[PDB]
């Protein structure tokens, strides 16, 4: 149960994201329904994955790095926290973009933290969306899930029991045990255990 | 009862219910629960006075034997099993009288 | 072809064991094996094509897992189950209908359809169970350089062919000493006739031989050789080999004489039985020689000493028979029989969706022209469509 | 039905898999699926009954469950497995047998007996495991109004009938026109005869027609075609339609001309094999068409012109054959074959306890009368009684 | 009866509404009424009797009621209230063949199964739901002697005759007036002969009169009118009165006059229609009057002077016709019609089960026999019958 239940339990998650997509053309933000406009990614088709886990346990950042040099796109793959920006500005300053030079100077992912733009009428720069022509875009999305919507038919279930029942432990104490006298205690062969009396 | 479970809730709560570890208790199973060389031993008068109802249960012991034989290529546990053993042996062997 | 397998056994598992009332533990790894494959084949979409009138499919898989935490199985759960069944045994029988119906001549025993060359991508591989049938248990085989051999109840290795031999003739034939035979599917029926019944042979014995080649090495093979042949054993009115004319054949039916059936491998050989009848084992060969003799019966009664005459006119002709059935067998290579439906099966589903001649097999997969060229790229092509069909057998 | 099969598997599952010395985890599921099928069965009292001579039998059900501790089978284990299972299999034979010796017009599909009927309540359902079988495959397919589907190898799908139409006929019956045919099990074999050789016809052409009607549709079916039929090669005396006087037959064999075999489902030619013999698919028909022709040969040697005058008295007959064996096929219906033994057992039962002709089935289970009016109330009597022998064979 | 009628209503009702995927809100009302059935018939015991071959069977009940539990239902609602409804279903058919099958002299409108007797009782008029088909609502109203009618399309309300009546006769049989008629169903086909065509009648007219009386009061009947007996119109050889001889008839048909078609209730003129053809309405009536002339043809072209002489011989016989074919009616008595099952089945019930003749019915339910002698006890026990039928046609 938990084995197939773990990855939806993981994406539930509102604390880390399963990737990152470093893809060096501008993607438009998609329109979703929790954040408004987001750098989220739905799956990761289109890029090779580098498993984050595997670049810590190996050391070896010669592909990472030469693929961050050279601006190589590429999908980092593992459970990453992320930093949730509702700033407008700081889309336009692409600073999505500025936190995986950290990975090729320390040669460590364990501080590695994606911005995740969550843009909408709650941010204090949103009129720039809403006043002026262009298509908010990023360079990086997110691979991050969208929560389940609550559904009452799926939810609603019968749950039966029985309506009492009392549960023992000492089975042997429900048991009388009484012995004979031992002058008459008799072995295997039926004759008293000692006969000299 | 009706309830509300996310999915993966409803699935842990129903394996809790369908897979409950009492079974019924009864006097034929207290009965058995006691040795059967014990049943046989005519020192010993072994009686039923006592009343279960049908909402009686208990949890089966898993008497599985040793999945470990740990008797043996283990000699330090299995000195240590014997050495507990013969403790609790030594601790319910009768006294000598007369 | 494993992963394609694992998908229609696990679907045929489902549709087995998953009934109402049963304990989950029956299922239990089932149900596991159900799940990885909804896991594998989620989030991916498939297309399966338009070869001939076989309409272009898309397959898209989003489907839940099943449950795993009831003691007995209920009317909920065999509803939900065969809700996703019923789409996952479509989808693997069009993709076994898409298999059947194409070829190759370069690599024919690899995958030819886009669906069948995605799942033996590696990321489907987790699909992969228990692979325990017949043909994909020789096909996994095959694949690591191991012997294995598919077991044939009347195995159809002979193509068609009824023809005679005449060593000798003559423009009137009235006076004809040769062969006639028919080989067709695991029988052969053989007659030598001389008109004259040898009565100016050397020791008044007249000998004939056929050899009938397989195209296949047949191992331990049981048949059943009779001393006659009712093929050729009434009177018959037969075509000329240019067919310019026809001739008449009279038989009359004498015991074959000095028998010798031998079974030969690479022109050794390998078995050899003399005046023998009834069930012989052929353990291993590729060639079958009868040899048998017309011997004219040195004391007859008037009534059959009024039947040959020291000269012309013939007008009964001595033939000696001999029938050879081959009950069961194994090859290395797959073969049409009369217990399996392989053939039948791949003929129907390109015969339904009017698939075009290909460069491999010939038209209608007709199965004398088949065998009669069988090909190593054949014989690829062949045990690819006939395995997938296996696999579409399992559901459909 | 599921829950009488369920018993049969889980009784044959015990006595393959309850062995001395095996581990508890090779039958820990079955183990779980025995005490299950205890539990459910204990407390019930059933009465197998007394159609015909069989005899009446009472079962009851106390017995206890089997262990779950230990690591390997041992012999205590084994033996108290053996009892349970001795007397589960003797009442599941029986149950069988009462089942099968009983129809109905109705509801034939549903159970007869009242023992199959009491086991078909709710609480018996939790019995039910792994369909696997073809039969019951089948059976959970048909009561879900689904496709099904048997596999027979020399399905027993033509009633018997050796007969013969005579096209041209007269008292004296020495100039006569028509066929004869025996339609047997899965054989056809048929035979157009013209004692003028066709001297008289158009074109010198005699046209032969046989048309056989299946009785239930037919797919997936390989077909082996030969070119003539031995059984109508030999001189006979054949008796006249009415009885009232016999003619004689003395057939010379010449090859069918323009042969064409056509496969058609509901009037509409779903195959056609034009001229072509060897092995042949049909992939969905209910009726054969077989047209052949004689052809009176244009150039004769002097001995078959001999054999052909240009009028009466004619001593020799021409004669054209053709042979249809289906080696395997599918069937929606069951059908009895080669192969199984369901049939063989369902009379077997009905033999051996005196049942008397009930509404349904013909007395003795005459497989002929059976499948020459095979209707839905047979068809679904018929099937019950084969699953139920089926169940049967994998216990006795 | 209305108790009985409630279970089958309720059945259906749940047969139909309790489905899989339903709003908790479609069967709320639905779930309570069945609730209420099951609650009064737990604890009860029912016999269905052995009258002829009709088993004897037992039934209990035992059945927990219906949980609401889900807001849409699922397969396992659906299962359990199928378990439930079935055998309820099993039950109310055997009550109502039971009842079907029999009959009584003087109370045969009251229940005669023991079954129905204690459906009566008091406890389980709490069952008593929604009476809205058309024979429990006749069958209540009746109860409570209100005026109510059942609607009849083709009403079987004349009993079958195929009779003559001659008026002029002669032992030679060649000089006759009289006329034929046939009365069957829904249909009166009469027909008006003279063989001399009313040369010497008072005005060359011959007055014909049929009078039909209805065995019950028929209302509100559409009824078409047609000129010409087509059944009375082609050359007949037909029986003499006693059977001694045959006489021959050779009609030519002439236009009828002077047609009156008269509709009389208690001897009253209650619809009459003259020289109307076509549909035409009767209020009600219990009895029809067609009253036709045979005018002969003042004015005749040579052909037709030359068909009628002036004396004997006659070869062409004068004939005038009429067709009268009731539609539809309301009659407040039961009644066989063309569209309805319920005669069928009363009378498939009684012969598949051997119901020997009862003291009611005449045998085999024989509907000319029922008509003739529509007798008020016959009436009552054709209305339970039919209203028993009609409540078993709800299921099965
Ligand atoms: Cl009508
Ligand atoms: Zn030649
Ligand atoms: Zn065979
Ligand atoms: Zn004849
Ligand atoms: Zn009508
Ligand atoms: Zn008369």
């Amino acid at each position: 149960l938990i084995l197939m239940n773990m990855e939806q339990i993981e994406r539930a998650s509102d604390k880390i994201a399963q990737g990152v997509i470093i893809a060096y053309r501008d993607m438009q933000l998609e329109r979703d329904e929790m954040y408004g406009y987001v750098n989220i990614a739905r799956n990761l088709d289109g890029f090779q994955q580098i498993n984050l886990e595997e670049l810590m346990r190996t050391g070896d950042y010669a592909q990472i790095t030469n693929m961050l040099l050279n601006n190589q796109p590429v999908a980092l793959v593992g459970a990453l926290p992320f930093i949730t920006d509702s700033s407008v500005i700081s889309l336009v300053a692409k600073l999505d973009a500025t936190v995986f030079a950290q990975i090729v100077k320390l040669r460590k992912v364990d501080t590695l933290k994606p911005i995740l733009y969550k843009i909408n009428s709650d941010s204090n720069d949103f009129y720039l969306v809403a006043n002026y022509d262009w298509v908010p875009t990023s360079t990086t999305k997110v691979y991050k899930q969208i929560p389940q919507q609550f559904d009452f038919r799926a939810s609603m279930h019968m749950l039966t029991s029985n309506l009492t029942f009392t549960v023992y432990s000492d089975l042997l104490a429900f048991v009388s045990a009484d012995t004979v006298e031992p002058i008459n205690a008799v072995a295997f062969d039926n004759m008293r255990i000692m006969n000299e009396l | 009862y009706p309830s509300i479970l996310h999915p993966i809730d409803h699935a842990f709560n129903e394996y809790f219910l369908q897979h409950q570890l009492v079974e019924p208790l009864n006097n034929d199973i207290i009965f058995n629960y006691i040795p059967e060389r014990i049943r046989n031993d005519v020192n010993y008068i072994l009686n039923m006075d006592r009343n279960l109802p049908s909402t009686a249960r208990y949890i089966r012991p898993n008497l599985l034997q040793d999945r470990l034989n740990l008797h043996d290529n283990f000699e330090s546990l299995w000195d240590t099993i014997t050495t507990s053993n013969y403790i609790l042996a030594r601790s319910v062997v009768p006294d000598l009288k007369e | 072809m494993d992963v394609l397998y694992s998908l229609s056994k696990t679907l045929k598992d489902a549709r087995d064991k998953i009934v109402e009332g049963t304990l989950y533990s029956n299922v239990s790894d089932l149900i596991q094996q159900f799940n990885q494959m909804i896991i594998t084949m989620n989030g991916n979409e498939f297309q399966t094509g338009g070869i001939g009138n076989l309409p272009i499919r898309n397959w898209n898989f989003d489907f839940g897992l099943l449950g795993t935490t009831l003691l007995n199985l209920d009317a909920n759960y065999v509803e939900t189950a065969r809700n996703t069944i019923d789409y996952f045994v479509d989808f693997v029988d069009n993709v076994c209908m898409d298999e059947m119906v194409r070829e190759s001549q370069r690599n024919g025993i690899a995958p030819q359809s886009d669906s069948l060359r995605k799942l033996s991508g590696i990321k489907f591989k987790r699909i992969n169970f228990d692979n325990s049938s017949e043909y994909i248990e020789n096909w996994n085989l095959q694949n690591r350089r191991q012997r294995t051999g598919f077991t044939f109840h009347k195995p159809n290795i002979f193509p068609y062919s009824a023809s005679f031999t005449l060593n000798r003739s003559q423009p009137a034939h009235d006076n004809l000493m040769g062969t006639m035979w028919l080989n067709a599917g695991s029988e052969i029926q053989v007659a030598g006739f001389d008109y004259s019944c040898a009565i100016n042979a050397p020791a008044n014995i007249q000998q004939f031989e056929h050899i009938v080649q397989l195209r296949r090495v047949l191992t331990t093979a049981t048949i059943t050789l009779l001393p006659d042949a009712e093929r050729f054993s009434f009177p018959r009115v037969i075509n000329s080999a240019d067919g310019a004319t026809t001739w008449y054949f009279n038989p009359v039916i004498l015991r074959p004489n000095n028998v010798e059936v031998e079974f030969l491998l690479n022109g050794q050989i390998i078995n050899t039985y003399q005046a023998r009848f009834g069930t012989i084992i052929a353990r291993n060969f590729d060639t079958i020689r009868l040899s048998f003799q017309l011997m004219r019966p040195p004391n007859m009664t008037p009534a059959v000493a009024a039947l040959f005459p020291n000269a012309q006119p013939f007008e009964h002709h001595a033939t000696v028979g001999l029938t050879l059935r081959i009950e069961s067998a194994v090859c290395e290579s797959v073969l049409a029989d009369a217990s399996k439906t392989m053939l039948a099966n791949v003929t129907s589903v390109r015969q339904e969706y009017a698939i075009p001649v290909g460069p491999v097999f010939p038209p209608g997969m007709n199965w004398t022209d088949l065998i009669t060229n069988y090909s190593p790229s054949r014989e690829d092509n062949l045990q690819r469509v006939f395995t997938v069909a296996s696999i579409r057998s399992m559901l459909v």
